């Protein structure tokens, strides 16, 4: 099949700014490569076909260009409808029809270094027989951030599951959750429960912890 | 008004069969070829399928050949998707798609999509959630929360304060533990003087179970 | 209404 590759995978950028997104494709394709819009909550819409045709009601701020391996979708001037997810997709040689993975634009915003809090099970669910240990991380920038959870300091890996909000709308910051799972009995075995956070914003990681029963 | 509207989507377990219904209105459905395409949750768009606008021409992604069958009753106005043997993977909204216009053939021009609808290949059965406080550990910031815990199928939805407290307000995505149920947050960030005066009521609907609570949380 | 090039011809 043919790959596309779209890069950068994350774009960051003020409204009102150009934006530039890349599309790469393993053998040519001629000009046979369009551009998709996805919005959050919505259905991809066509923006771009035959690598420089707008399709229908789409504004002029929206341009490609491209021929054989390579393309370029271009934002003019954002506007704020315009943060959301582009896929380009070409139909030269098919099937399969296929994607390439997708490029978000984000709004760039300073770096702002999370704030952190870790929540002990709740007495309700340790008499049901389970603990989860919660901790979050609200209202950072950029998106990449590092949890590690310790419990007595022994690094715990593969055992936690993560997630992230949408951008704010209103302070372009990101929040994680992250939960760690374990019997009632592995965890009265244990005393010490970590959250060590890294963040490009924090000049050292920044741990919270409690003791079990205290 | 070219529209188009999937329906059928739902909880299937793996290796049963399930079909799916896509209603096409605005348009001569009968001249157009009609895609599949499918987005797993948090992925890319994936290509499934492709059918003439007479039915005789049928084409698949390699990771649904022998398994799913794609059809059309122009006569209805309906294209359908017949996914038979499913498996995990298979978990995704499914969007139909009309092929743009072309003489002789297939474009491979996808305009427009429909809303999706939405597959969940699971062995799991429906059940409420039990909602958990995420209690409130200075002249400072203050985070409480509510933990949303083995539920089944997706979605929930949270509110605080029946929805006057808005501001701060964090509620996650799910995550699918590895019992087959899901696990969800929902936390707000409040003036820690506050904690001794203001109450905290988390909202919690699972209408898939049809389980409401109202959950306190304290410090 | 656009009409595009055919890629994929009819069997």
């Amino acid at each position: 099949e043919i790959v596309l590759t779209q890069s950068p995978a994350t774009l960051s950028l003020s409204p009102g700014e150009r934006a530039t997104l890349s599309c790469r494709a393993s053998q040519s394709v001629g000009s046979y490569l369009a551009w998709y819009q996805q919005k959050p909550g919505q259905a991809p819409r066509l923006l771009i076909y035959d690598a420089s045709d707008r399709a229908t009601g789409i504004p002029a701020r929206f341009s490609g260009s491209g021929s054989g391996t390579d393309f370029t979708l271009t934002i003019s001037s954002l506007e704020p409808e315009d943060f959301a997810v582009y896929y380009c997709q070409q139909r030269s040689n098919w099937p399969p029809l296929t994607f390439g993975g997708g490029t978000k634009v984000e709004i760039k915003r300073t770096v702002a270094a999370p704030s952190v809090f870790i929540f002990p099970p709740s007495d309700e669910q340790l008499k049901s027989g389970t603990a989860s240990v919660v901790c979050l991380l609200n209202n950072f920038y950029p998106r990449e951030a590092k949890v590690q959870w310790k419990v007595d300091n022994a690094l715990q890996s593969g055992n936690s599951q993560e997630s992230v909000t949408e951008q704010d709308s209103k302070d372009s910051t990101y929040s994680l959750s992250s939960t760690l799972t374990l019997s009632k009995a592995d965890y009265e075995k244990h005393k010490v429960y970590a959250c060590e956070v890294t963040h490009q914003g924090l000049s050292s990681p920044v741990t919270k912890s409690f003791n079990r029963g205290e | 008004q070219v529209q188009l509207v999937e329906s059928g989507g739902g909880v299937v377990q793996p290796g049963r069969s399930l079909r799916l219904s896509c209603a096409a209105s605005g348009f001569t459905f009968s001249s157009y070829n009609m895609h599949w395409v499918r987005q797993a949750p948090g992925k890319g768009l994936e290509w499934v399928a492709v059918i003439s606008n007479d039915g005789s021409n049928k084409y698949y992604a390699d990771s649904v050949k022998g398994r799913f069958t794609i059809s059309r009753d122009n006569s209805k106005n309906t294209l359908y998707l017949q996914m038979n043997s499913l498996r995990a993977e298979d978990t995704a909204v499914y969007y139909c798609a009309r092929d743009g216009r072309s003489v002789g053939g297939f474009s491979g021009i996808l305009d427009p999509w429909g809303q999706g609808t939405l597959v969940t290949v699971s062995s799991a059965s429906t059940k409420g959630p039990s909602v958990f406080p995420l209690a409130p550990s200075s002249g400072g910031t203050a985070a409480l929360g509510c933990l949303v815990k083995d539920y089944f199928p997706e979605p929930v939805t949270v509110s605080w304060n029946s929805g006057a407290l808005t501001s701060g307000v964090h509620t996650f995505p799910a995550v699918l533990q590895s019992s087959g149920l899901y696990s969800l947050s929902s936390v707000v960030t409040v003036p820690s003087s506050s904690l001794g005066t203001q109450t905290y009521i988390c909202n919690v609907n699972h209408k898939p179970s049809n389980t409401k609570v109202d959950k306190k949380v304290e410090p | 209404e656009t009409i595009y090039n055919t890629t994929l011809k009819y069997g």
